[PDB]
């Protein structure tokens, strides 16, 4: 049995081609990309161990973050189908469901009320 | 109190399940390097097999002695 | 106060050994002394009947025709 | 170095738990049911610290 | 591998601070400078309940109901005196 | 009903005479005693509601409020001395009496006899409200907030001015004593199918319905925390407070001109609840925390039967200082980290202990563990809505695990888990952020021994 | 967790961290000793030949193999310690791990008792301020020329200087607050 | 690699690799150490689902599709087999058991004035 | 478990019977005047001795001598060991004459099925 | 309710055979044995019910707190791959922990079998789900399975435990409590059954193999286990079945339906409800 | 008490030693802190993985990947212990 990733219990490191790659250009992004790390760990090491500070270490990758999620949506949409259809599906589609389940309910529950056949016994409360 | 250990020498693999399987790597001809390590789990105090039935049983030789006297009063 | 062990088979209190064997020995005395005064742990003590050797006439099987 | 609250937890947990043995109306038996939920929830994750006891 | 030599010295002497550090956190002698009773809780508070139960429970209506006493064959009711008829015998002795 | 309402305008020439270093315990201790007099409302030995005077009344709806308005500007004014307290002596006293203000307003809001009374109070309320959110909002965004709160509340707001006017022309008189004793039957024509909009919806505006709900998040996100306490304690329940006595009158048609909210409530109550399930900030899950069981209510003032009713009152009451006491705890977070992000600051517990016991009861009170008043309120509630439809369970079940979901996140990720490294230092709690707390939960014990005062017109 | 990870993984360790995995999920499926002593000397010889393999084609075709064999027999509840992560008690005393700037908010009357304690911690933090300038500018100092950087951290190269970025390697909260 | 352009607001915020912080390297000395993010790497946009208390995506000794079919296989075959039973039940050799009275009639709370249809028992 | 399942759900249910009815057949079918079952204890009794409906069998009346003997002897739990047999045999008693009922349904059902054939004469 | 009973019975058992940490192997028995609660509820006997309640208390506390014992004497070992001769080196703990673990698999004349086979033997008794009949009755087997798993691995083999031994279980506030339990563990059965009240009419006829079913399954689950035991010991590889991960890992039901649900709730509010 | 007593480091320094000299390729009259495993003593590139599993098991923790591949120095692995345990002597 080979291992299968799902978008869930994804391929592990090992099992992983890519893993097993020293195609020199790979490695060259391998070995850029702890130069990112690194500057950024040196960005944060030598502020948070900074004896004299009072203020707050801000780590603003987190503050892009917010605002992308909460301040720079609306700047950027685009009124797309998948997008509208998708968009009435989520906000009238339940909400026009569950109408067709109460109203189905509610109005079963008045005939059989009308007709005499609803017990309500011992129910002297609403 | 500056803890002593048992002296090192003490452990052997004979005399122990780890002889035998030293025997057949022996055979395969690996030396099995670290069964020293591993010996004092069977070297002593620990070295008696333990059989199912003696913990069932354990203590059953009392309790039937006990039994038997109440059972006479 | 116990003292720490390396690779030996920890010392043991007299108390110990003597509590262990002992709760295990009333667990194996109760035991006996049930058995030996309540033994319906089988049979309990009214016996399955046969329910194949029930002469016709005590369960009404009339005499066919 | 905080066994008095554990303790205080345990004893809070048995009250919980007689209260939804002996509960005539309900409503009591749900003061009991949702009781030891919350204190469980309080001492599963002892050691709050650990993200598996949170999880 | 192998450690780097320069880097068995960022070990070597932050592991040297540490140990100070774990020395200096050693309590000094006097570090700390701070500036039957069973009855009693099972007495005490059973007045009080008591006292709750059997004049106000009791007192008020239907706080304390209990189910009928059983009353088997041939066993005298205390509060009217009667006795309860003893039942029809049992014919078989079969064991 | 004037002594709690002159002595409260009184405070205001207190506010402003008093000496700068005195002017707060003046104001603060002051109150406390205004909410000692509001109690006397409560003594009712009889029936008949207390119509102290011509405009002014309190009957068992706005007397469980009038106390509760009272009480939060005490708080108010102490969960506020630290922010304003950088200010210059002249903004100090304008916050002080713009708090003050708004009680004597909902004061009277909430004990007006007359019903456009109750709009013209209504309304105002915004005034003090959106001074409070604009001047001192900390975002850059609350010169939006501010709009959203006073459009949305104000194009709702005209069509019950047009519809009150309406009704007096019809009966002759907006005064709710009569109003209740007169025959108003609408006739569901399409035209009376709008009145009964008109009247509900200024209401369901500031009451966030599933629909209009936006106002809320972004206002109290950058109000400052008294004026976030203020919208989710007493100016939201306005809008409940107002669907409870207009609705006596257009009796006929909320029989069937309701399932449109209604059904927008109950769907709402669950999205509302969810997204509460992964916001960042924590302001912003309180504030939809606060949606979601406020869904709950005009989908009780709606079906309108007895428990419904005081279900609703039991649950206005005890989220509204649930809620505070929530908001109130997030300002303390806010102040000593200087971000409302709920991902940072993990841990607290370890070096906050205290604050993190307040944090757990305000959680206990945000989903429903029984000996509270909250969960009486939802038990009622929910099984008003299961006799209008067996199925409501589904929705109102679907709501119920989604709050026990986020009520504990907000504990599990800002309470508990490894400290965070080195954030400012937090600093030690003052006795006031503790105290402005002990003072909202030591009342939502207290009033969960004898529910029944809270308890509703209906019972 | 104290050395700094490497960027890309070489072929040995990636061969020898498997000889870890390898042999420690091979005593969850030998739950005696003797047995797994045994069916792990085995296991040696499977990487003990092709150990000389001069193919580097080949090697990592042995290793590519080796990690799919591995995968598909490994054990579902491997034997991970105590408190390690992943393990039972990881991350337990954590909840009594404070990070150690909080006894700088105590109210002057805890900070009385304990006395010496502070004496020393006031000696620390001079220690702390007194070298972050000789510190910061030895890391800058000795910032080798712009290329590859990597996490690993200068030692002290002077007597007096305190290796760098040390505050919080030293002076960080016991493991076992207990 | 900037999230697909659908307009759906995720604007320039990168597409980082959906992978949960459960297998982010458990021993290195991650800044933020729960998040197992340092300071400055790109957040992920779902992390709030990602996080450790919440989903993980780690990979899994047995692959995931064995395991849906697998789980759901057991689920089925019990709640079949079950059903297999229901229709063939395993009862003792014994008849009914017989209530003195009608069936105790009026002790299950049957009508005191209305006498039920006698239902007798007799004897072998 | 048991074999006679088998017979019915394996081979052939014709002639075993159906748990649900079974007196299936004629109640004094094979017996001139069957004797009815007889009650020694009396429906107050019962209801004074607050036995749990269930437990009103025809053997309630040994029944209620245990617990007679439970509630006097009250300290000594050990001591009404022979009501309980007496209980329990009754109840085996009965247990068996529900077996025997049963025996006596399969066997008649076995009438139908053999007498059918033979009535079923060719002609 | 008898069906689920019976299906977490057998499956929550099955789960318990592979599972390698002494804690979580208690804890799926809990859940079984309630699984066994749950069924008797389910064939309307509720007295027995509760009978079995009280007595499932006492021995389920006493083996927990046992292996609290090896855990806090041992450094912190939660997982019976390296504890081993807990027997000889801590006698105390080992004869309550095989008190225990023969109330678990009802012993004759111990607290689970006053209460354990009246259960059993009801089962085989009345008319009931063929599939559900016998599923309890090898849960039964497991029972004594995992049971037998616990003493092999945990007390009766070599020692594997790390090399210093510093194990202490002197100290009063161990043993009087466990102490205390085991008597309750040994007697109570005895006193709660002849003491309550007479109720559910029992059926004491049975054919003998239905009648002593209880005790032969127990007898034989633990030599099936013992045998599997034994065989671990040689010098051959056995692994596990395809099956026994599927056992190993609590049937998928946590690798699946804890990934996905989870997933799928919160990516439709972030994604879906809240943003668009 | 139950937990048992703190490593002091003249003892952790012994132990693993002390399990040194009973692997059977290192000499166990040679076996001297200080004393490389791949340079002096002879181990091979596979062997490191071996001494430091035993040690993992001797003290009962797991001595991170990359903080392994250099266990080199008998004593390395002495000092890394102790740091990891908190052992200020
Ligand atoms: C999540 C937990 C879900 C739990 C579900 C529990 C369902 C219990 C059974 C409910 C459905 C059967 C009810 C039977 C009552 C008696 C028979 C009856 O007459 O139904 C009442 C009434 C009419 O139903 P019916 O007979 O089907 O007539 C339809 C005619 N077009 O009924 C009606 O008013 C019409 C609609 C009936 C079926 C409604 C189905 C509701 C589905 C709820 C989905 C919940 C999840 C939604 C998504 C959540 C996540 C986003
Ligand atoms: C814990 C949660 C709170 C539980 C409170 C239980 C007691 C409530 C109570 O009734 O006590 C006050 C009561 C006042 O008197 P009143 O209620 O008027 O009774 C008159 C009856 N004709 O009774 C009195 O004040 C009279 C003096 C009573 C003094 C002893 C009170 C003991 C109450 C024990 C209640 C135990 C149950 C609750 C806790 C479990
Ligand atoms: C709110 C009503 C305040 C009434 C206060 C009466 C006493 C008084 O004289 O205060 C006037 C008030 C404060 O004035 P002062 O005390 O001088 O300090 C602020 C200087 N700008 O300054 C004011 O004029 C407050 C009143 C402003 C006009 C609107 C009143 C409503
Ligand atoms: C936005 C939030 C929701 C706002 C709803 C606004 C509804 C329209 C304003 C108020 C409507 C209203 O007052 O309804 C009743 C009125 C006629 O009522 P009636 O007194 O019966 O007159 C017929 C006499 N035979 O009917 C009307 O007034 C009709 C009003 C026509 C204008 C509609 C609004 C236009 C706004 C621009
Ligand atoms: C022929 C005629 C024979 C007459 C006698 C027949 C046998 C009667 C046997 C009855 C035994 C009852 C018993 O021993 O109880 C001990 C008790 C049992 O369990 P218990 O703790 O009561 O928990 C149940 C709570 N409902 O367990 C305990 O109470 C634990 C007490 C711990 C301290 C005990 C210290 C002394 C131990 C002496 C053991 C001998
Ligand atoms: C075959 C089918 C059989 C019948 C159906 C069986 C399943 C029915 C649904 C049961 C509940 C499903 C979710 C269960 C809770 C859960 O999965 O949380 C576990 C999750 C991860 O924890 P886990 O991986 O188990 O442990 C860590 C190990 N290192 O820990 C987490 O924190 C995950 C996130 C929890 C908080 C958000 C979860 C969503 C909340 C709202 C939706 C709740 C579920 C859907 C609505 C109720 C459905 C019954
Ligand atoms: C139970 C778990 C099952 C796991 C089974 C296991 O995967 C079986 C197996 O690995 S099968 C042998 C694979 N063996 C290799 O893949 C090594 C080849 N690699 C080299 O030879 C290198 O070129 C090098 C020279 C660096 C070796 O030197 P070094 O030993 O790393 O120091």
């Amino acid at each position: 049995s080979k291992y299968k990733p799902a978008p869930l219990a994804t391929l592990p490191s090992t099992l992983d081609p890519a893993e097993y790659d020293v195609s020199p250009e790979t490695r060259r992004a391998q070995v850029e990309r702890l130069s990112i790390r690194a500057r950024l760990k040196r960005e944060y090491l030598l502020q948070y161990n900074d004896p004299k500070r009072v203020s707050h270490i801000e780590d603003p990758a987190l503050i892009r973050w917010t605002y992308a999620r909460s301040a720079n949506i609306y700047p950027n949409f685009r009124p797309t189908p998948k997008n509208s259809l998708l968009g009435a599906v989520a906000g009238f589609g339940p909400l026009i469901f569950w109408y067709y389940v109460f109203k189905t309910d509610r109005d079963r529950k008045e005939r059989l009320i009308q007709e005499g056949k609803l017990d309500r016994k011992f129910n002297i409360s609403y | 109190g500056k803890m002593e250990l048992p002296d090192y020498r003490q452990w052997k693999i004979e005399g122990t399940p780890l002889e035998t399987v030293q025997k057949k790597l022996a055979a395969r001809g690996l030396r099995d390097p670290w069964a020293r390590n591993e010996a004092w789990r069977y070297m002593g105090g620990f070295a008696g097999n333990i059989t199912f039935p003696s913990v069932i049983l354990k203590g059953f030789k009392w309790g039937f002695a006990a039994f038997v006297v109440a059972l006479g009063a | 106060h116990i003292q720490p062990r390396y690779r030996e088979f920890p010392q043991l209190t007299r108390s110990q050994v003597i509590q262990g064997e002992f709760l295990s020995s009333l667990m194996w005395f109760w035991i006996l002394w049930r058995f030996w005064h309540d033994s319906d742990a089988v049979l309990g003590h009214f016996s399955y009947p046969d329910p194949s050797q029930w002469t016709d006439e005590e369960l009404g099987i009339p005499p066919d025709d | 170095p905080n066994i008095n609250r554990f303790i205080k937890y345990l004893t809070l947990f048995l009250i919980t738990m007689l209260i939804l043995t002996s509960a005539n109306n309900m409503f009591q038996l749900f003061i009991g049911w949702e009781g030891v939920g919350i204190m469980s929830f309080l001492l599963i994750g002892w050691w709050y610290g650990r993200t598996d006891a949170n999880t | 591998s192998g450690y780097t030599p320069d880097e068995k010295l960022r070990l070597q002497q932050l592991r040297e601070l540490r140990r100070r550090w774990l020395k200096d956190q050693e309590l000094s002698p006097r570090e700390p400078v701070l500036p039957l009773f069973a009855v009693s809780h099972v007495l005490i508070p059973m007045w009080f309940v008591h006292y709750y139960v059997k004049y106000h429970m009791a007192t008020k209506p239907y706080t304390i109901v209990s189910s009928k006493p059983r009353i088997f064959p041939g066993d005298t009711i205390l509060e009217t005196g009667e006795v309860i008829p003893p039942m029809r015998d049992f014919p078989d002795q079969h064991h | 009903m004037l002594k709690i309402i002159l002595p409260s305008l009184m405070l205001l020439p207190l506010t402003w005479l008093s000496s700068p270093k005195k002017t707060w315990t003046n104001v603060t201790s002051y109150s406390f005693l205004i909410s000692l007099t509001s109690l006397t409302l409560l003594w009712q030995t009889d029936e008949n509601y207390k119509n102290f005077s011509n405009m002014f009344s309190s009957d068992p709806l706005s007397t469980p409020l009038i106390i509760l308005t009272a009480w939060l500007l005490p708080l108010m004014l102490m969960a506020s001395q630290n922010h304003l307290k950088k200010d210059n002596n002249v903004l100090q006293k304008l916050y002080i009496s713009m708090l003050i203000s708004l009680q004597i307003l909902l004061i009277m809001t909430f004990s007006a006899t007359e019903l456009i009374m109750f709009y013209i109070l209504f309304e105002a309320t915004l005034i003090p409200t959106l001074i409070i959110i604009t001047r001192w909002g900390n975002q850059t965004e609350r010169l939006n907030a501010g709009i959203y709160f006073l459009f949305y509340t104000l194009i709702g707001s005209i069509p019950l001015l047009i519809a009150l006017i309406l009704i007096q022309n019809h009966v002759g008189t907006l005064n709710l004593m009569i109003l209740s004793f007169t025959t108003h039957t609408l006739d569901a024509s399409w035209s009376n199918n709008l009145l009964w909009l008109a009247c509900m919806m200024a209401f369901l505006i500031k009451m966030p319905l599933y629909g209009v709900h936006l106002w809320l998040p972004k206002a109290h996100v950058e109000a400052p925390i008294a004026g976030s306490m203020i919208l989710a304690a007493i100016l939201l329940k306005l809008g409940s407070y107002g669907m409870i006595r207009i609705s006596i009158i257009l009796d006929p048609l909320t029989k069937y001109m309701a399932y449109p909210f209604i059904l927008l409530s109950l769907w709402g109550m669950i999205m509302t609840s969810s997204i509460c399930l992964r916001q960042t900030d924590l302001k912003s899950l309180i504030a939809y925390s606060s949606v979601s069981h406020m869904a709950l209510v005009i989908a009780s003032i709606m079906i309108q039967t007895p428990w419904s009713f005081m279900g609703a009152t039991m649950l206005m009451i005890a989220h509204g200082l649930t809620s505070s006491l929530l908001f109130c705890l997030a300002n303390s977070n806010y102040e000593r980290i200087h971000s409302r992000t709920m991902i940072m600051a993990r841990g607290l517990q370890m070096v906050f202990p205290l604050m993190a016991t307040w944090w757990l009861m305000a959680s206990l009170a945000n989903l429903a563990l029984p000996p509270s008043i909250n969960l009486m309120g939802e038990l009622f509630i929910t099984m008003s809505l299961f006799s209008w439809s067996n199925f409501t369970i589904i929705l109102m079940g679907i709501n119920i695990i989604i709050t026990g979901m986020y009520s504990m996140y907000m504990i599990i990720t800002t309470q508990r888990g490894k400290l965070t490294n080195h954030m400012i230092n937090l600093q030690p709690s003052h006795t006031r952020e503790l105290t402005l707390m002990a003072l909202h939960m030591i009342p939502l014990i207290l009033l969960t021994t004898s529910p029944k005062l809270i308890t509703g017109l209906t019972m | 967790a104290f050395c700094a990870p490497p960027a890309y993984l070489t072929h040995q360790q990636k061969v020898l961290r498997l000889y870890k995995r390898a042999l420690r999920h091979l005593e969850s499926w030998c739950i005696h000793r003797d047995k797994y002593r045994y069916f792990a000397c085995l296991m040696r010889a499977r990487f003990e030949e092709h150990k000389n393999e001069k193919d580097m084609m080949r090697a990592t075709q042995l290793l590519r193999e080796a990690e799919e064999e591995f995968w598909q027999n490994q054990h579902p509840q491997p034997y991970i310690f105590p408190d390690s992560p992943g393990g039972t008690s990881f991350e337990r005393y954590e909840c009594y791990k404070v990070p150690e700037w909080c006894l700088d908010y105590w109210h002057p009357s805890e900070k009385a008792m304990y006395p010496d304690y502070f004496s020393k911690r006031e000696q620390w933090k001079k220690l702390r301020m007194e070298s972050w300038d000789r510190e910061v500018k030895q890391l800058q100092e000795e910032t080798s020329p712009d290329g590859i950087m990597t996490e690993a951290l200068p030692p002290a190269r002077r007597e007096g200087d305190l290796p760098p970025l040390w505050w919080h390697i030293v002076t960080r909260p016991r493991e076992r607050p207990t | 690699e900037p999230y697909p352009d659908d307009g759906m607001g995720y604007g320039d915020y990168p597409m980082l690799p959906n992978r949960s912080q459960h297998e982010r390297d458990p021993w290195y000395q991650w800044d933020h150490s729960e998040l197992r993010m340092n300071w400055g790497e790109p957040i992920h946009w779902d992390l709030d689902m990602y996080i450790r208390n919440r989903v993980d995506t780690s990979p899994t000794p047995v692959s995931w599709d064995v395991m849906c079919k697998h789980l759901f296989g057991f689920v089925a075959f019990m709640v079949f087999m079950f059903w297999v039973g229901h229709v063939f039940p395993s009862y003792q050799p014994v008849g009914p058991k017989q209530y003195p009275y009608n069936n105790l009639y009026l002790e299950r709370g049957g009508d005191p004035t209305k006498e039920p249809e006698p239902v007798v028992h007799y004897d072998i | 478990m048991g074999a006679h399942l088998t017979r019915r759900y394996l081979w052939d249910a014709s002639v075993e019977p159906d748990p649900e009815k079974i007196p299936s057949f004629p109640p004094d079918l094979g017996f001139p005047e069957r004797k009815e079952r007889v009650m020694v204890a009396t429906q107050q009794e019962m209801m004074d001795a607050q036995l749990t409906l269930q437990q009103r069998d025809y053997c309630a009346h040994y029944l209620i001598r245990l617990l007679k003997c439970k509630r006097d002897s009250f300290p000594n739990f050990l001591a009404c060991k022979h009501e309980q047999h007496d209980w329990d045999y009754c109840e085996h008693l009965d247990y068996v004459k529900r077996m025997k009922e049963f025996e006596r349904e399969r066997r008649l059902l076995q009438r139908k099925k053999r007498r059918a054939l033979k009535e079923a004469r060719v002609a | 309710m008898l069906c689920l009973g019976a299906l977490t019975t057998l499956f929550t058992a099955i789960c318990a055979l592979t599972q390698n940490d002494i804690k979580k192997i208690i804890a799926f028995s809990t859940s079984s044995q309630l699984g066994l609660m749950m069924v008797t509820l389910g064939m309307n006997q509720p007295h027995l019910a509760f009978l079995h309640i009280c007595t499932h208390a006492f021995f389920k506390a006493m083996l927990f707190m046992c292996s609290g014992s090896i855990i806090h004497s041992l450094a912190d070992e939660q997982d019976i791959r390296k504890m081993g001769n807990i027997t000889k080196i801590m006698p105390f703990t080992s004869s309550c922990l095989v008190i225990g673990s023969l109330a678990l698999t009802g012993m004759p004349f111990l607290t689970g079998f006053y209460s354990k086979d009246l259960i059993i033997e009801a089962i085989n008794t009345c008319n009931t789900n063929a599939w559900a009949l016998l599923i309890t009755l090898i849960a039964t087997s497991m029972t004594a399975m995992y049971s037998m798993r616990i003493i092999y691995f945990v007390t009766m083999t070599k020692p594997r435990f790390p090399p210093l031994i510093s194990i202490n279980e002197n100290d009063p506030d161990l043993m009087n409590p466990i102490k205390r339990l085991a008597f309750g563990s040994i007697f109570a059965g005895f006193v709660i059954s002849y003491n309550i009240p007479p109720t559910s009419i029992p059926v004491l006829t049975m054919p003998w193999f239905l009648k002593t079913t209880a005790l032969i399954i127990s007898v034989l689950g633990f030599l099936i286990a013992l045998e599997l035991n034994n065989l671990t010991m040689k010098l051959s590889m056995n692994k596990a079945n395809p099956y026994s991960s599927f056992s190993t890992l609590l049937g998928f039901f946590p690798s699946i339906i804890h990934r996905i649900t989870p997933m799928k709730s919160l990516n439709l509010s972030l994604k879906t409800s809240l943003t668009l | 008490y139950s937990d048992a007593p703190p490593l002091t480091l003249d003892g952790i320094k012994d132990r693993v030693l002390y399990v040194l000299k009973l692997y059977d390729k290192i000499d166990p009259e040679k076996l001297s802190v200080n004393s490389h495993f791949m340079k002096d003593l002879g181990l091979d590139s596979l062997d490191q993985v071996e001494i430091i599993m035993a040690m993992e098991d001797e003290f009962g923790f797991e001595i991170p990947d990359i903080d392994a591949e250099k266990l080199m120095c008998p004593q390395e692995i002495v000092d890394y212990i102790a740091d990891k345990k908190d052992v200020y002597e």
